[PDB]
């Protein structure tokens, strides 16, 4: 005798992780819309996530949307101002903007969305009507109507189902909800690594092909880039913790071509 | 191998660098568009020149060349000025007008003697 | 030899420690060991930043010094060192070498690239270490900005500054910009700012 | 049915192993169709099969093979080849065995293995069908007999003290009458 | 409520560019197409979902390219412009050439006929404007341009003909020449081009020239009162253009489409790009014709891939 869990979100964004690790049934307690783009669902190519796809086309409850391209440009300025633009994908940035503009259409209103890092949340509009640290929503024997006060609530009204960590500080950047895939509990803090200058105390991200950056990007100091821990809280938005050789950009481009014969030769040995 | 002479070829980029815009993917208006633009004496070689202005029409419309275009150049003479920021990483505000600076360095400037706003900032190994 | 008002003035020293100038590398050669002040001790030096805006003061008076203002030549083949040079150039009337310096171009009289200067800048003398060499045989001045462990043979006033961040080249491109315009005659008040912001000589990749 | 051979992963290595691994394991794992798991504390790579996977007693064999392959400073074509063939084995065998060396003759022992940026090592592979890994007194030949036989052959003139010369006159020799058949 | 074009089917029976299509209002059913292929293909269509009816005629008389054709009212003769710098009057039943008009020195890009068939112009390149009757004679010789004449069209007069016989014509020098016939000299000059002006069109009333080219802009000339309306922007090169006899709609054959405008009230109704298989964005071909039907409902449309195209005007939802 199952209990009737109901669903906490009105409307979930679904990463490629979330549908791979997880089925329908796992996300048909927590959200009652299942809204996803068309580039994540044509990116899907493993045989058990193609059934879990087809799976959900038979029921239906998997909404492909595409995101517009004016929050897009929004989301783009926002990954520009953060910094996360160069390891996000065009997909993460359109997961992102469809989020941005379910949480405008849901919400009636960007007062709930940050347009700038570290810009104070506009609450004044709110009277007119792993690594990740999910601590405060547990314990919460919440009531059918309790459930369906926080449904009814704009702050679930739209959640961010993703496993990139590069997205997950975008959408806190932002202040979107968070969910995880496996608990879909409401994220309050998330712990990443991010590349520190040893000398100029510049903060970047971690690379998303792995390279150890040889020069900064603004320090230019050799190995003064070191590994960091970097904590982002969700209510306030804060972080808390030569190149210049054309023998170097044709070490890089000779590197690349290696990296892309290596993968031509293992493509004609798998396929010959 | 059919590897056009270097005369067509440098032909061809000077009248593309120059005359781009009336050029198409049309070889038989670019025929004669250079008669009517280049002084060629013989029907086989100018045919050579409008068939290569032709093929550089059809590659240079899904990107940019390494040779010279006007609508770019322009666009290069403004990339050197447009992005200048209303406030940069050196003003006082990205900081909250007191500067990030570890004890030494406030010695240089208490050292030298001259008043600014200083965080000392604890920094080893 | 030298009216008092041309020192630090407080804001272009914090605009020098803005642009972490007085970071620098690890190595210290024998000539440049009075520049650094002392050692934070991860290995990283500090610089006296009063020696490079009085050593800058130099270079500026050296640029005055020529009778001809195309005559100096900057140089430059770093990243951020084609849009400073070319930014400088435009704003003193300098002949600018952008990208690849050709070989040849001191001696050769033949080749378009061609060019004797009286006084010649360069962005450092490690890269553009070929510019030194080939106006180390027609007698020519070369005014440079060296690290802490550039090689400093074959020049004299060099600045010591930062070349690795892209802020510290175009604060110091701009800085000798404004002092020789200061010093030609250009802006007549030595108190006024200049009215053109540092961020132009910065670089950005889009 | 399962079964777990051990094998043992060289310091010198892992960092070319943590560098190519995404290429190293899905070709096995997709066409020969094996269980992989790591124990980078212990140095131990395990690798098991299942009943859930496909009878193959002999590519686990294999497979144990591929890694003692790469412990010995193999790339990922000669592991193809692996893949693709079974003739081809692996060898080791130490300087000191024919000849009493010391120092720098063990030096200039390794200096006529090596050559002139790899040239004679570049020859003993492309006129035998051999692949060359020099260790620090090991030398490393794969293939099949009668390729790593006047492998042998080479090496053995070679470490001997006998100039190149006479190795790429014998070695065109051998060389002629492998392609000549 | 919405007037959707749809297509509804292909006109293939080219080997060249179909650089125009003329329209009879004699019947509705004669569609005339000169096409680069060296030929003249005449066309009663069947109205079909995929296809269309009858191959009619072949008119082959040209040493080169064909440019431009035009029917008369009834829709008995066929006039064709070519690069053999020679115009040709023929017969659409069975192919006959009347007569051959041969005054031009250099290639010949337009042609259009009167309302009383009886008053011929010729568009060429060769900076020359020549004027022909039906038997042939060339009675004028229209200098002043200063690069190539693209297109010639004859105004509809709105008062029956009131002794001033106007054509205008859209030059490659930037710049738009509209002449009066009665006397021949240059009546009114259009300045306010940028780039080359591919073609230009008349409104039935006569009023209204609609002149646009590489540079996109589709700029609205009022010919009665001899002025400048306004500019509409059109992005990228437009080829030809024609107004809808009954409706206020200017469409125009753009390089990615046909973009379809509307004066009254100033909106863009459609945008007409066909699929296309086994072709690039950057090899998606383009459309260098188009004419309205007689009712105005059918909107015909020239490719540069061998294909005629067709556009109804339905009602939707």
């Amino acid at each position: 005798m199952t209990e009737n869990q109901t669903a906490h979100v009105r409307a979930l964004i679904l990463d490629a992780t979330p549908l791979i690790t997880q089925s329908y049934t796992h996300y048909q307690n927590y959200a009652q819309s299942f809204y996803t783009t068309p580039t994540v669902f044509q990116e899907i190519k493993d045989a058990q996530a193609r059934k879990n796809l087809e799976i959900w086309q038979s029921l239906g409850t998997l909404k492909l949307v595409h995101p517009s391209e004016n929050s897009i440009a929004k989301v783009s300025t926002f990954a520009k101002l953060t910094g996360d633009y160069s390891v996000l994908s065009a997909n993460d940035l359109h997961i992102l903007a469809l989020t941005y503009e379910l949480e405008i259409k849901l919400n009636n209103g960007d007062w709930r969305l940050r347009k700038k890092p570290g810009d104070a949340l506009d609450a004044s509009k709110a009277d007119v009507g792993s690594g990740e640290d999910t601590t405060g929503s547990l314990g919460v024997e919440a009531s059918e109507e309790d459930r369906h006060v926080a449904l009814n609530r704009p702050e679930n009204q739209v959640a961010l189902a993703t496993g990139d960590f590069a997205v997950q500080n975008v959408a806190l950047q932002m202040n979107l909800n968070l969910m995880n895939f496996m608990s879909g509990l409401k994220i309050k803090r998330i712990r990443n690594y991010m590349l520190r200058c040893h000398a100029c105390f510049k903060i970047f991200p971690l690379p998303k092909d792995g390279k150890p950056k040889h020069f900064c990007a603004s320090c230019g100091g050799q190995g003064t880039l070191l590994r960091c821990a970097v904590s982002v809280d969700s209510r306030t938005g804060n972080v808390t913790p030569r190149e210049d050789q054309k023998e170097y950009e044709k070490v890089i481009k000779q590197e690349e071509w290696t990296r892309r014969h290596n993968e031509k030769i293992l493509n004609n040995w798998i396929g010959g | 191998g059919r590897v056009r002479t270097k005369t067509v070829k440098r032909a061809s980029k000077a009248l593309i660098e120059r005359y781009y815009p009336k050029l198409t993917l049309d070889f038989q208006t670019n025929k004669r568009l250079c008669d009517e633009i280049a002084t060629i004496q013989s029907k086989r070689l100018r045919n050579k020149i409008a068939g290569y202005t032709t093929h550089l029409m059809k590659r240079i419309q899904k990107g940019p060349v390494r040779g010279i275009s006007f609508k770019l150049q322009e666009e290069e003479r403004e990339r050197k000025d447009q992005y200048v920021p209303e406030v940069s990483a050196l003003d006082l505000s990205r900081s909250n007008g007191v500067l990030n600076v570890d004890n030494q360095t406030s010695d240089l400037v208490k050292s030298l003697g001259l008043k600014l706003p200083l965080s000392v900032i604890n920094v080893s190994a | 030899s030298l009216p008092a008002t041309f020192d630090l003035t407080p804001e272009d020293a914090q605009l020098l420690l803005a642009a972490n100038t007085h970071l620098g590398a690890r190595n210290v050669q024998v000539h440049q060991e009075p520049y650094v002040f002392n050692a934070r001790p991860d290995g990283v030096h500090v610089i006296n930043v009063g020696k490079t805006w009085e050593k800058l003061v130099l270079a500026a008076r050296i640029i005055a010094a020529i009778p001809n203002p195309e005559d100096v030549v900057a140089i430059s083949s770093r990243t951020f060192g084609q849009r400073a040079v070319l930014k400088f150039a435009a704003h003193t009337g300098a002949t600018p070498i952008a990208g690849r310096f050709t070989p040849g171009s001191f001696t050769n009289y033949i080749t378009r690239s061609f060019k004797e200067p009286r006084l010649v800048i360069v962005t450092d003398p490690r890269s553009d270490a070929q510019a030194i060499k080939e106006a180390s045989y027609v007698n020519i001045p070369v005014i440079a900005l060296t690290d802490l462990d550039s090689p400093s043979e074959f020049v004299d006033v060099a600045i010591p500054c930062n070349n690795r961040g892209k802020h510290s080249i175009g604060l110091i491109w701009y800085l000798l910009a404004r002092e020789v315009l200061r010093l030609r005659g250009a802006l007549v008040d030595r108190t006024q700012p200049w009215s053109i912001m540092p961020d132009l000589y910065f670089y950005r990749f889009p | 049915k399962f079964e777990s051979r051990k094998i043992m992963v060289p310091p010198h290595r892992m960092t070319p192993l943590r560098n190519s691994w995404t290429k190293i394991y899905p070709p096995l794992v997709e066409h020969l169709k094996l269980q992989v798991r790591m124990n980078l504390k212990t140095k131990s790579v395990e690798l098991r099969t299942n009943p859930k996977f496909t009878t193959d007693p002999g590519a686990l064999q294999k497979g144990a093979d591929f890694i003692k392959a790469f412990t010995l400073g193999f790339d990922l074509d000669d592991s193809i080849a692996l893949l693709r063939l079974d003739d081809l084995y692996i060898e080791t065998f130490e300087v000191k065995d024919v000849k009493t060396l010391t120092g720098d003759h063990l030096s200039r022992a390794i200096g006529r293995i090596a050559g002139k940026d790899g040239k004679t090592k570049f020859a003993i592979e492309n006129a035998t069908r051999t692949r060359i890994v020099l260790a620090d007194s090991k030398i490393h030949i794969l293939g099949g007999f009668t390729h790593i036989r006047m492998a042998r052959e080479s090496v053995v003139s070679l470490i001997l003290g006998s100039p190149p010369g006479k190795v790429y006159g014998n070695l065109r020799t051998v060389a002629s009458r492998l392609k000549e058949r | 409520s919405n007037e959707v074009l749809v297509l509804r089917g292909t006109l293939e029976g080219h080997n060249g560019w179909v650089t125009s299509l003329a329209t009879s209002a004699g019947q509705p059913n004669l569609l005339l197409s000169a096409s680069r292929d060296k030929t003249l293909i005449s066309w009663k269509l069947t109205g079909d979902d995929q296809k269309f009816g009858v191959p009619v005629r072949s008119f082959k008389g040209h040493s080169h390219i064909v440019q431009d054709c035009t029917l008369t009212a009834d829709g008995a003769y066929a006039l064709s412009a070519s690069w053999d710098k020679t115009l040709r009057l023929w017969d659409v039943a069975t192919g006959e050439t009347y007569q051959r008009f041969v005054g031009h020195k250099s290639d010949v890009m337009s042609v259009d006929i009167d309302k009383k068939a009886s008053m011929i112009i010729s568009g060429s390149r060769d900076k020359t404007i020549k004027v022909w009757t039906i038997k042939g004679q060339c009675l004028a010789t229209l200098l002043g341009h200063n690069d190539w004449v693209s297109q010639v069209r004859v105004v509809p007069n709105e008062k029956a003909d009131d002794d001033s016989v106007t054509i205008i014509s859209a030059g490659n020098d930037k710049m738009v020449k509209a002449w009066n016939l009665n006397q021949f000299q240059i009546e009114a000059d259009f300045i306010g081009h940028n780039s080359n002006i591919n073609t230009l069109t008349a409104s039935p009333d006569g009023t209204l020239i609609a002149s646009a080219g590489k540079d996109g802009e589709i700029m609205l000339w009022n010919l009665a009162a001899k002025k400048a309306m306004y500019t509409l922007s059109a992005q990228d090169e437009v080829f030809s253009l024609a107004f809808s006899p009954n409706r206020y709609w200017l469409a125009a054959a753009t390089a990615t489409g046909i973009k379809v405008f509307s004066l009254d009230p100033q909106y863009l109704v459609d945008d007409l790009r066909p699929e296309f298989a086994g072709y690039s964005k950057a090899a998606e071909p383009h459309a260098v014709s188009l004419a309205w039907s007689a009712d105005g409902q059918t909107l015909f449309a020239g490719y540069t891939d061998n294909v005629i195209r067709v556009w109804q005007v339905m009602t939707a939802n």
